[PDB]
Formats: C-alpha cells, structure tokens, sequence
C-alpha cells in the first residue's frame, strides 16, 4: 500500500566501545594528584538511567585502569621534576648509632637511625663542609662507610618543600560524543552481563590512593563483602576483596623530629632529618580487634564457598623487599612501612574464626618503619627523596578490602593459603574503577519510514 | 513516539548534546584533547547531514527507496518492535551503500534539476 | 530597522564576524588557545540555532507564544523604546525557559507532525 | 552536467571531503595543527555559506544580478567554453565585491521582508 | 688496520662522586685527538 524510503535520524541512542582520552575534574598547596588544572565538576552531574538494556563488562579488561595508571605516574613525575637531585649526597656517610636508651613497649628503636657525617660541596664550589644528618636504616647501605640507597644506578629526587601529596578524589569524565556506563547491578563481580546499566558525563570521584596489601578510602561494597576475581582457581590472579564496611586504622610517628636545611649548590637546599627533641620512638598502627574479627569472620565465610570444606590459611607475606612485602601508606609525605604478620596471624575451620585469645588486648599493633628514599613503581618513574614534616606526625584511614593472592595451591592436606600480595598498583585503581566502561555514542542512524521528499 | 518506538531502551538520549588559561600540563594537555576531540566528531556528524540536505533536520525525509535487500522486514517489524541498537547491527554492512545512496543523485540531481527549475 | 529599532546604541555590530607552524612557544601556545576558542564559541551558537530549526537564519521566526510573565511590556515598550543590552537584562531570568520552549514541541513536535504530513 | 561544463578538468573533485592520545612529539604537534586547520577551513566556508543563505546548498541561487562589468561575457561563454580555474582568475578582483553583495541586502533585506510578511 | 684502534686509559668519576676508578676503552683514530695524551674529538 506503500513504498519504504530510507530517512536519516539524529539523536540516535546507539553506542559502541571505545577507548579515548578522558580529562579530569575536581588551598595554595600544589596538590599533585589534584592539580589547578582540574576543571571543576557539575554541581548537579544527572545520572541518566537506561531502560531494558545489558551491557558486557569487564574489569579486567577495562582501558579506563590502565590509562589511570599511567596518569598517576606522569602526575607523580612531573610535579617532582623542578626539584633538587641530591646528586652531590652521594659520597662516602661516615656513620654511628645512637642512643635509644633515653618502658615504651611496642615502641623502642633497635639500632636504626644512623648518625651519619658527609663531606658535602657547599653551594660555593671550591668549598666543602662536614655536615651531620639521621638516615633510617632502610634508606642507607654498607660498603662504617655507608651511601645512600639507590644512589647507584639511579637519580633520587628531593619533592619540593610545598607540595601536597594528600589524595583529592579525581572525577573522570568523557568528551563530548563519549560517555561513560556503569554497572549498578549487585551480582556484577566486576564481570560478564549487567542488566542495571546507567550513563554519567562522568565518574564518581576516586582517591588516587596508593598502598600495598590494604586498600585504603576506596569505595565499600554497597550492602555485602563482594569477592573479586579475574579467575578464582588461578592462584597467580589477585583477588580483590572489598568490605561492606570500613575498618579503622590509626597511624602514629610521635616523635619531635625537627628538620635541618643544608646548601648543597647555588639554590639547592637538601632537607636533613635534623635530629630528634625528646625521646625517640618507632612509628606504629593500630587497629580494632574487635572489627578485624568480625571482618575476618565475613570473609572466610566467603571464601570458604569458593574454596569448600577446606582449611582457610591466612599467612603473612612470603618475604622480600620490605618495600613491597610490607603494608604501605602516606601521610602528609611520611612514608610508612608497616609489619601485617600480626593481621594475618592464623588458621581456622568452617567459618569460625580463632587463634585470636580473649583478653583485655582492644588493640592490635603492628610495627612501622619510615622510609625516606622510595621508588613508587620500582623501575617506572624517578626515586623520590621525602623531607622530613617537623614530628607528630598522626593519620588516620579506612581499611576499605585487602588483595590476596594464593600460596600456590599445591597443599595436599585439605587447605587454602591466603596471603596479602597482589602485583602492580593497577590493580588498587582497578577495585574502584570496577564498574565503569567507556563508550562512544553514534547518533546518526538509519530507518525505513512512509514518507517521500516533494 | 518517534523516539519511544524503536525500543523502550530509547534512554541513552542526548547526553552528548548536554556534553583559564592552555597550560601543557599532564591533566591540561587531556583537556586539550578532549576539546578539539569534541569539535571533531561533531562536525563529521553534521558535515554529513548537511551532506544529504538533512542539516536542520531531527528526521529528514529523503527520495531514496527502501531497497529491501538490505532488511526485507516491514514498517511494523523494523520501526516497531525493535530496539535501535538492534536495528543499527541489523544493517550495519550496508551504511556506505545507503551513504553513498543519500547524496549521490538524492541531493546532487534534486539540487541540479531545482537548477533548471529555477530559470523558468 | 530591525537592528536599529533596539535602541540607538546597536554599533557593537558584528566585531566577532571580522574575527606559519604550531610552535609551542610562550606566545604560540596563547595563539593555539585563541583559536581553539574562537571555534567553540561559534559552534555553541550555531549548534544552539540548528537545534531551534533557526541554523540559516539571522531572524527566526517560531511557533511559541512570548507568555508575558517573563515581561509584560508590549512591542512599542520592549522592541522599540529599548536598548538590546537592557532588554536582555530584563529577561535573563528566562533564559534556560525560553530556550527549552524554543526546542521542545516546537521543534520536536514539528518535525514529528511534519513526518506524519509527509506520509500522504 | 554543472560539475562537467566548467572546463573537462573538473576532475580536483572533492579530495577535500575525503579529508590515540595527544602526545606533543615533534610529529604529534605537527598532526594536532593538522586538525586544528582542518577544522578551521572547514568551518570559513561554511559560515560564509551560511552568512549568504547556502548553508544547506551545493548550488545556490540568490537575488543579485551579475552586474556586467566584472565580466561582460555571456553564459555559454563563461558557464560554458571555459574551464573553473581560468573563470576563478577571471573575476578576482571582485571577490569582495561580489561577497559583499551577495550578503548585504540579498540575506538582510530578504530576511527583513519576510520578517515583516510573517506578521500577517 | 693500519695503527687505529687506540688503547686508552682513563679516570672516571665513578657513580659515587667521591670515588675514581681507572677504565679502558678502544677508540677509532677518528674519534680522538692528540694533545701520548689524547682527548675525545
Ligand atoms: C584517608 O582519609 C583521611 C581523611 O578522611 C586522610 O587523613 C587526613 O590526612 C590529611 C593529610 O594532609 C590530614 O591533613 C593534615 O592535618 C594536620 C592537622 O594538624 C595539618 O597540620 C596538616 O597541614 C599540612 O599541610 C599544610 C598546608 O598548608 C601545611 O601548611 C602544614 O605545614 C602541613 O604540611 C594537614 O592539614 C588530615 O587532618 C587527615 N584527617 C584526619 C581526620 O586525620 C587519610 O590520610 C586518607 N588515607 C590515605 C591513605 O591517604
Ligand atoms: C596503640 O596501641 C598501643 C598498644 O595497646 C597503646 O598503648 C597502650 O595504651 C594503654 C592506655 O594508656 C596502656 O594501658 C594502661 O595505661 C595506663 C595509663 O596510666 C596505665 O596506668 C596502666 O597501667 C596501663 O599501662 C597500655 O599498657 C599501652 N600498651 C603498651 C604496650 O604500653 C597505644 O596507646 C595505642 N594508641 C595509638 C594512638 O595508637
Ligand atoms: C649526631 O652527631 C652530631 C655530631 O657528631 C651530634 O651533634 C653534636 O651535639 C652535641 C651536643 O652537645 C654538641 O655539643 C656538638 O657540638 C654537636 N656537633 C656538631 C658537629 O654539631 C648530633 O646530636 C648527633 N645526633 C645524635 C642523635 O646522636
Ligand atoms: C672529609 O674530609 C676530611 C678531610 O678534610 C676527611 O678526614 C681525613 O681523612 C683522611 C683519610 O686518610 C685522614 O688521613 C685524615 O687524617 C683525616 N683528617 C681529619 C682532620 O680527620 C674525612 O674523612 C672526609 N669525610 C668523608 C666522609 O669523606
Ligand atoms: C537499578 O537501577 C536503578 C538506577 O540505577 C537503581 O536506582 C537507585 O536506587 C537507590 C535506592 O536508594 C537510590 O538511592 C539511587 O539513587 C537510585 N539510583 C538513581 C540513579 O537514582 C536501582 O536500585 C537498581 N536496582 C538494583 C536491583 O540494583
Ligand atoms: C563472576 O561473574 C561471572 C559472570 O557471571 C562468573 O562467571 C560464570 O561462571 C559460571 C560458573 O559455572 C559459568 O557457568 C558462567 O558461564 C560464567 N559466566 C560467564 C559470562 O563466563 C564468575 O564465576 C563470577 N565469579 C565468582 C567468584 O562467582
Ligand atoms: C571512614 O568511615 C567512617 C565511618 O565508619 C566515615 O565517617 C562518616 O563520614 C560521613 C561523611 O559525610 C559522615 O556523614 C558520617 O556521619 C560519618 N560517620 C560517623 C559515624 O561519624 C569516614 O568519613 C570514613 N573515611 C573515609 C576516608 O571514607
Ligand atoms: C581459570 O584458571 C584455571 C586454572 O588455570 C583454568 O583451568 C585450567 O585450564 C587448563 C587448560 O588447558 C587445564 O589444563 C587445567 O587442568 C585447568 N585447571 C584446573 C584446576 O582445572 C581455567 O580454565 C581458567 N578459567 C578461564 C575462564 O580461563
Ligand atoms: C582512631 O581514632 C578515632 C578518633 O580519632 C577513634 O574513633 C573514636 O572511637 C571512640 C570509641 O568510643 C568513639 O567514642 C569516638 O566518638 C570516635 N571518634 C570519632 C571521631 O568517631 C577510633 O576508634 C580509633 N581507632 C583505632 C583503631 O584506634
Ligand atoms: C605460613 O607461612 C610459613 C612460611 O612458609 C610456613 O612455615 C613453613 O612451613 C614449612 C612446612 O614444611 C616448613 O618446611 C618451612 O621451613 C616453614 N618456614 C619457615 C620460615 O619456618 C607456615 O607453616 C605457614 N602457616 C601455615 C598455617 O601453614
Ligand atoms: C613482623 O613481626 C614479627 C613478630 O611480630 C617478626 O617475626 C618474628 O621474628 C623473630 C626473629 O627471631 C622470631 O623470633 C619470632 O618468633 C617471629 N615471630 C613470628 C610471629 O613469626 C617478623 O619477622 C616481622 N616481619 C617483618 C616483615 O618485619
Ligand atoms: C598472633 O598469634 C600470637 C600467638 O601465636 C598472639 O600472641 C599472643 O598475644 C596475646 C595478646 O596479649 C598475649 O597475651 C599472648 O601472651 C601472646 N602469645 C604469645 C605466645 O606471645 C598474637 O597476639 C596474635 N596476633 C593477633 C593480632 O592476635
Ligand atoms: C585502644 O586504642 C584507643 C585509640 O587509640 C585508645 O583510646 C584512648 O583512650 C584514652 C582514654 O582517656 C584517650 O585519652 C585517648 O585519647 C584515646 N586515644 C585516642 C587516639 O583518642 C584505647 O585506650 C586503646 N585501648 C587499650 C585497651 O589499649
Ligand atoms: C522493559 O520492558 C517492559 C516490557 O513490558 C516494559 O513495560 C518496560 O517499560 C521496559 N523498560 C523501560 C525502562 O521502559
Ligand atoms: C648498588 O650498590 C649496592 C651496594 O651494595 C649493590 O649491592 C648493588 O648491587 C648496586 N647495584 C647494582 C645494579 O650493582
Ligand atoms: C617540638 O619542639 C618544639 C620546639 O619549639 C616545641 O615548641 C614543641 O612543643 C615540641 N613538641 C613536642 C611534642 O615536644
Ligand atoms: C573441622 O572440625 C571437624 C570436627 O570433626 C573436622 O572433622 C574437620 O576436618 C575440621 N575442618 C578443618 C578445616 O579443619
Ligand atoms: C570473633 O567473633 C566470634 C563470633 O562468635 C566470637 O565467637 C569470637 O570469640 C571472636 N573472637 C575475638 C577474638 O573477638
Ligand atoms: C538494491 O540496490 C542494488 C544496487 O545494485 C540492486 O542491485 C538491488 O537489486 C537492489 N535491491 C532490491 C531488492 O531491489
Ligand atoms: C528475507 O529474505 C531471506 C532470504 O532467505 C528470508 O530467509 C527472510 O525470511 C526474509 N525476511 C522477510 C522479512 O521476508
Ligand atoms: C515482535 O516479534 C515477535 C516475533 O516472535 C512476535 O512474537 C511479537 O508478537 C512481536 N511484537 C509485536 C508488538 O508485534
Ligand atoms: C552482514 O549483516 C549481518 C546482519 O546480522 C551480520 O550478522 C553479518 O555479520 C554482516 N556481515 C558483514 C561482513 O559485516
Ligand atoms: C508562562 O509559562 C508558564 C509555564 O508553567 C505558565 O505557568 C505561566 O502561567 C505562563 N505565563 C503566562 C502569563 O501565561
Ligand atoms: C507587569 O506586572 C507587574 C506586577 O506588579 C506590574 O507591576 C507591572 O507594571 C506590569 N507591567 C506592565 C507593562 O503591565
Ligand atoms: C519611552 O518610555 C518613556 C517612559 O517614561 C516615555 O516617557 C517615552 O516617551 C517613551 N518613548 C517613546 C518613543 O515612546
Ligand atoms: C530576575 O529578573 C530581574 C529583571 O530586572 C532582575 O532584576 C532580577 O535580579 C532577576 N533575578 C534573578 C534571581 O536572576
Ligand atoms: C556594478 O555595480 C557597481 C556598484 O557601484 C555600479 O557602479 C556599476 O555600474 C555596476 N555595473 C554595471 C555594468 O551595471
Ligand atoms: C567587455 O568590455 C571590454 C571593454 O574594452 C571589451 O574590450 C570586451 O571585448 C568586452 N567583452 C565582451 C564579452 O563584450
Ligand atoms: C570557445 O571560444 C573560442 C574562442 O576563439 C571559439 O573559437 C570556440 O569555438 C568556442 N567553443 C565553443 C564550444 O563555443
Ligand atoms: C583584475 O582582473 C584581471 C583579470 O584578468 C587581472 O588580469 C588583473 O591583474 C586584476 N587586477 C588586479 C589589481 O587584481
């Protein structure tokens, strides 16, 4: 009775995946992560809403974590570049102890915090002074001559005395003609078909946080510990682990450190440790007992169902560099290397938790050091040497999920092996980038129609 | 209904039409590219509108048949009770054959003969 | 005397219609941000004109009603009598209303009644 | 045969409607001018057709007569008998001229006229 | 080879700044020249 034209419509509401570049959004401080440059977010970002839609999606394969990834290390570098190397630090440290021995249990320094002496080029270059400084144990090694660690084979790299490290979430947003869907669904697991699909310009904010073992003020699962994975019976993936509820963690360097500056060339001025006002006293964490149990509780019960009948092991890391086989975290650029053995203490059956004695114990500690020379990434970016931030030094966070990995899983005796591993740090933006997808929009489409053109 | 035809999922709506200084810096060069990223795909869309007389159009109607190889479902089967998304897959091998379709005689004879109309 | 009625003081014009390698130098990355500019402010009015129906147009004449509650002076009191700058002042409140009435219906409806016309 | 009459050689055709991230390389600021001009061109041409009321045209016939004195050469010996690029050199110096006439008045007046005789 | 590929010490500072150690290199004729002593061309 009619004839099909062909007629063009636009403001077709079609996508595809895509990959493209995305730009953040968001107090002289110079945050690093969080820079001026940010373009501020939407007060009213409206959350479009899809209607019977699904979408496939896959933290694991998401591009959104690694082009984070390599913001985070270009915004690490860069902010540290217009800086002071240290170059000239690297001479011989003629260095000795000293005297801890001022009941603070829990607390006692053992043979840390040399007391080194270096002769140094001063800023005018025929001239050289001895100059003194306090270096922690892990930041220095033997030849007693010592140097500083990392000096060979790499430049380490002094933050300038202003700038903030504090992490400022960071809202990731799409250009125009892109947009950015969530999976809102409570059985996504971070993979495979979502039915709850809505649109956002742009993402939540994420706190560019960075730590080992224990992530820190992420998101927490909406209602139910969620246990993630790429694979659960490949012991080599990491399995993410994300708490409906915080954790408390509270962080302590009370020590009066007291900072010393030293002209080491014509406008580079080095910050020394100094030295120490009162009694000197190793750094510390506490957490609740109570919750760590209660937590730990939840969590056997789930991954007792992936693993049934099984023994739950948690053990502590399998040893190494105590750079990253210990916990670590950043407060106000004091960076913080912290001993789990006591979190991950013990062994039990079915999901009740034990081998955690009743007593009048609230708080659980675990032992710290400070580390002033480190290298985020290892071999990607440049070392960084952190000033010292003049004592009492206190933070607090909240445990949000820990990454596991399997001991193997070659026990023969009926039991699974649980320790706080994980590899690189894509994997802590990829627990809070979980549920996002890039897509482009195409809003030109084609139709059959009735109509005909005079 | 226009919009609310080709599937109930018609939601994605237009949050593309909702969409200091250059520094280079590591978020600015990003923003930089977001921009220029923006006007480009913009322009190729409306460039190619403007390309078939269809440049101030929502919906434009054309005076190009159907064809029917490319889907020989009718009005009821294509418009209706189909999602877009669907539809857009359906006849995906044949987007530059109907490109090429919408301009090639659709605008370039109909503007040629209103040329010869026009000296009357 | 459409652009003289508007108040006596009409001469701004249209200053914005008068209007080597990239290299990225003090003044250079300036001159890149300038022009980038320059092509995102004229493609927010033009695109904002197309959306209206309004893309060819320098005075677009529409199916919606002034209302009167967004000013309730008559022609010879607003259109003569007035300075553009002033009037726009009087009625910036209305902006975003105005703007949604000029797109929705009249230019949704439009089309869509106009597709429904064009099947006959 | 209105893109065949103007001289066989007509064969430029249309080269110019054939037409990762932005790293600032020594061959990635040369690729971002590259789009920042292309989009500039494209955008000159398209204003200028829209000033004139061709934005939607491949050919568009407006209401200025030829004058005579740019040229004084008739139809078949302009249109025909003759090939775009000599035309082009033909009638140089009057390029602004002639722009200037096809907007002031021809759009102006035109769209004032019916500004007026929509009021009824 | 006609008397090119010369054998020559020097004194490096080494990655430690305080420290000197004594290297060895061979060098093309045409990438050294006499001051026997010699420096880099
Ligand atoms: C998880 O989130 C918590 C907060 O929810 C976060 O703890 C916060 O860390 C910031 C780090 O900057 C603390 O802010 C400091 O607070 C002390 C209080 O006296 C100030 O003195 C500090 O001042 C510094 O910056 C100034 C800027 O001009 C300098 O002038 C000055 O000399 C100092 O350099 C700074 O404001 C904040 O107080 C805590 N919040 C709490 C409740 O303690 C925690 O770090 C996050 N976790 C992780 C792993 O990042
Ligand atoms: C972190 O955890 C440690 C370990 O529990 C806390 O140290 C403990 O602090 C309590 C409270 O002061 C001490 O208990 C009692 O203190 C009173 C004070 O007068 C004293 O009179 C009692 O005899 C008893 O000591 C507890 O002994 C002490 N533990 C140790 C090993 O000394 C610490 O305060 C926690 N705080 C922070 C900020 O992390
Ligand atoms: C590190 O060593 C330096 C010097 O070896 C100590 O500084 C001395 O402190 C005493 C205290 O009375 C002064 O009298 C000396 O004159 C200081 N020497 C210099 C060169 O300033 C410093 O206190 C030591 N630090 C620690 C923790 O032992
Ligand atoms: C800093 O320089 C001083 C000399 O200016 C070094 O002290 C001398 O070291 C030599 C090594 O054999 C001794 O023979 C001298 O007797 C020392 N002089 C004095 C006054 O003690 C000092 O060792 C250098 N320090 C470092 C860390 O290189
Ligand atoms: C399906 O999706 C809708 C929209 O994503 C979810 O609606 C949310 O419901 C909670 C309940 O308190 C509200 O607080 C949120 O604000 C709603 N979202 C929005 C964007 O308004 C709905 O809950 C989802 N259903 C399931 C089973 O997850
Ligand atoms: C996370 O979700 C995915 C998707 O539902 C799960 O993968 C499914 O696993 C079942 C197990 O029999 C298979 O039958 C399905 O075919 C898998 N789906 C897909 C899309 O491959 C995955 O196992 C979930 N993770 C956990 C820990 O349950
Ligand atoms: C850590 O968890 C605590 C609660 O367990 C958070 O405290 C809440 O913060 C919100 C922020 O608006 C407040 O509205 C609530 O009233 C706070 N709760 C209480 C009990 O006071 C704390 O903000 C969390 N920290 C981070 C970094 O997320
Ligand atoms: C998840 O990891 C497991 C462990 O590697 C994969 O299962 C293995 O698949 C290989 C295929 O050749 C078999 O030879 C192994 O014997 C399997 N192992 C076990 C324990 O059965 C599994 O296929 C992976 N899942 C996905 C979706 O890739
Ligand atoms: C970490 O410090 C916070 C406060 O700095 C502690 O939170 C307090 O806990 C007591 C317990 O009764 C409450 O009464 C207070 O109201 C809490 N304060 C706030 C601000 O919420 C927290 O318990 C400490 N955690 C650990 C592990 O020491
Ligand atoms: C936690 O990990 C440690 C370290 O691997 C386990 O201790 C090892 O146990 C094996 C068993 O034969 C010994 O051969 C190793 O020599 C032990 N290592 C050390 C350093 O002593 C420990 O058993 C694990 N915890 C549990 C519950 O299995
Ligand atoms: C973390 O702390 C534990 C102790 O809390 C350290 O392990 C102890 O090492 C000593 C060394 O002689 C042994 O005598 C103890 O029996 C060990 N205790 C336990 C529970 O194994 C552990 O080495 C520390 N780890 C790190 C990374 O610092
Ligand atoms: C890890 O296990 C050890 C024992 O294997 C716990 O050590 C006991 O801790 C309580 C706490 O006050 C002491 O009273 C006991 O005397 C300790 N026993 C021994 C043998 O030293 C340790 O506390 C456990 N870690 C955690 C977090 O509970
Ligand atoms: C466990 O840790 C908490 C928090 O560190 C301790 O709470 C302290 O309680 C005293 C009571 O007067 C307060 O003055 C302190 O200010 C609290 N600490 C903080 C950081 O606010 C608690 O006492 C510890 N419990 C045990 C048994 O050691
Ligand atoms: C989902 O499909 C049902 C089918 O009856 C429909 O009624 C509902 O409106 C659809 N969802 C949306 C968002 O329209
Ligand atoms: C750097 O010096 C330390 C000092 O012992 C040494 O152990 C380390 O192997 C050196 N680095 C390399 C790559 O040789
Ligand atoms: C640290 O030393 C400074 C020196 O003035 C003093 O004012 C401050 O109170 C001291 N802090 C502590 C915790 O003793
Ligand atoms: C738990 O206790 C029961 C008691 O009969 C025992 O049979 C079972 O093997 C134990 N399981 C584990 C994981 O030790
Ligand atoms: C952990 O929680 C369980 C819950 O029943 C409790 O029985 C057990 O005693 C708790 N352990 C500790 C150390 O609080
Ligand atoms: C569609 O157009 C092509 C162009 O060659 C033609 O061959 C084909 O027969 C047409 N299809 C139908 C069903 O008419
Ligand atoms: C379209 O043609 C194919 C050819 O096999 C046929 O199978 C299909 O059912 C036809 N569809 C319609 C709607 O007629
Ligand atoms: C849509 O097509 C299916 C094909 O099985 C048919 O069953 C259904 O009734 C159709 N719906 C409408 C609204 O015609
Ligand atoms: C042709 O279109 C059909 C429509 O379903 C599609 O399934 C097929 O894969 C397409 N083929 C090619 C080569 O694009
Ligand atoms: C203008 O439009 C609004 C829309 O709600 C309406 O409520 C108002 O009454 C209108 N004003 C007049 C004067 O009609
Ligand atoms: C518009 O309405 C207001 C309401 O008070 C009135 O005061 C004002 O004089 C009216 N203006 C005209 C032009 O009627
Ligand atoms: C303009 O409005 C004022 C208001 O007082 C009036 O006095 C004046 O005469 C008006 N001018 C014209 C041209 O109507
Ligand atoms: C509303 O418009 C009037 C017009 O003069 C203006 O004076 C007033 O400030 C405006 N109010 C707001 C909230 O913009
Ligand atoms: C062309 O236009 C100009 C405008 O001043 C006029 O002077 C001239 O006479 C016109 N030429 C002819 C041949 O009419
Ligand atoms: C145009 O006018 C010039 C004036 O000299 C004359 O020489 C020329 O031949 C004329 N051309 C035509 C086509 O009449
Ligand atoms: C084109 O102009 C030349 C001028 O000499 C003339 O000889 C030739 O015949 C003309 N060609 C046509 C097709 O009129
Ligand atoms: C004017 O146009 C003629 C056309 O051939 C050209 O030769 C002459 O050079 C032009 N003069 C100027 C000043 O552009």
């Amino acid at each position: 009775a009619a004839k099909k034209w062909v007629t063009v419509y636009y403001g077709v509401p079609v996508w595809k995946e895509a990959t493209t570049t995305l730009f953040c959004a968001s107090t002289e401080v110079h945050n690093v992560w969080a820079t001026h440059a940010c373009v501020p977010t939407d007060p009213n970002p409206q959350e479009i809403v899809l209607g019977n839609v699904t979408e496939n999606f896959n933290m694991w394969k998401n591009n959104m974590v690694e082009q984070m990834h390599e913001d985070i290390i270009s915004l690490w570098d860069q902010s540290l570049k217009p800086c002071v190397k240290l170059t000239p630090l690297c001479v011989t440290l003629n260095c000795n102890n000293v005297n801890t021995n001022n009941s603070d249990w829990e607390k006692m320094e053992t043979g840390e915090m040399k007391n080194c002496s270096f002769n140094v080029t001063t800023s005018i270059r025929d001239k050289i002074k001895k100059e003194y400084a306090l270096f922690y144990k892990l930041d220095v090694v033997p030849l007693t001559n010592y140097r500083l660690i990392n000096c060979n084979t790499s430049v380490i790299t002094q933050a300038c005395p202003k700038v903030s490290f504090e992490p400022i979430p960071i809202h990731y947003c799409a250009p125009a003609g892109f947009a950015i869907l969530k999976c809102n669904s409570k059985t996504f697991n971070g993979s495979g078909p979502c039915t709850n699909v809505s649109t956002v310009q742009c993402t939540h904010g994420i706190r560019p946080v960075v730590s080992t073992q224990l992530l820190l003020n992420g998101s927490l699962a909406e209602e139910e510990i969620v246990i993630r994975s790429e694979n659960i019976t490949d012991n080599a993936k990491t399995i993410i682990v994300q708490l409906n509820e915080a954790v408390e963690i509270n962080c302590t360097r009370p020590n009066n450190n007291t900072r010393k500056s030293i002209h080491i060339g014509p406008g580079r001025a080095f910050y020394a440790t100094g030295d120490i006002i009162g009694n000197i006293r190793q750094a510390h964490c506490n957490i609740s007992k109570a919750r760590w149990n209660e937590t730990l509780g939840q969590i056997v019960a789930k991954l007792e169902e992936q693993f049934p009948n099984k023994t739950i092991i948690f053990n502590h890391s399998s040893g190494g560099d105590p750079e990253i086989v210990t916990h670590s975290f950043n407060c106000g650029g004091e960076f913080f290397y912290c001993n789990t053995t006591p979190l991950f203490n013990s062994t039990w059956n079915n999901t009740r938790t034990d081998d955690y004695p009743t007593g009048g114990e609230q708080n659980i500690t675990l032992q710290c050091r400070i580390k002033q020379i480190i290298n985020m990434w290892q071999g990607v970016g440049k070392a960084m040497y952190a000033p010292p931030i003049r004592g009492q030094i206190r933070c607090s966070s909240n445990i949000t999920g820990l990454l596991l990995t399997r001991d193997g899983g070659r026990d023969q005796n009926g039991t699974e092996t649980f320790r706080p591993g994980g590899g690189n740090m894509r994997d802590n933006w990829r627990s809070e980038l979980y549920k996002y997808k890039v897509v482009k929009i195409e809003p030109l489409g084609i139709a059959p129609t009735a109509c005909k053109r005079r | 209904a226009a919009g609310s035809t080709m599937g109930a999922a018609s939601m994605a709506l237009t949050v593309q039409a909702r969409l200091h200084m250059l520094q280079l810096t590591v978020w600015g060069i990003k923003q930089l590219q977001a921009r220029v990223l923006a006007v480009e795909r913009y322009l190729r869309d409306q460039q190619l509108l403007g390309i078939w007389g269809c440049s101030g159009k929502i919906i434009c109607c054309t005076n190009v048949p159907w064809n029917d190889s490319w889907s020989n479902k009718t009005i009821n089967e294509i418009w209706d009770n189909m999602t877009w998304m669907q539809w857009e897959k359906e006849i995906d091998n044949y987007t530059q054959h109907i490109y090429t379709l919408l301009e090639v005689s659709q605008i370039q004879q109909e503007k040629n003969e209103q040329e010869l109309l026009e000296l009357d």
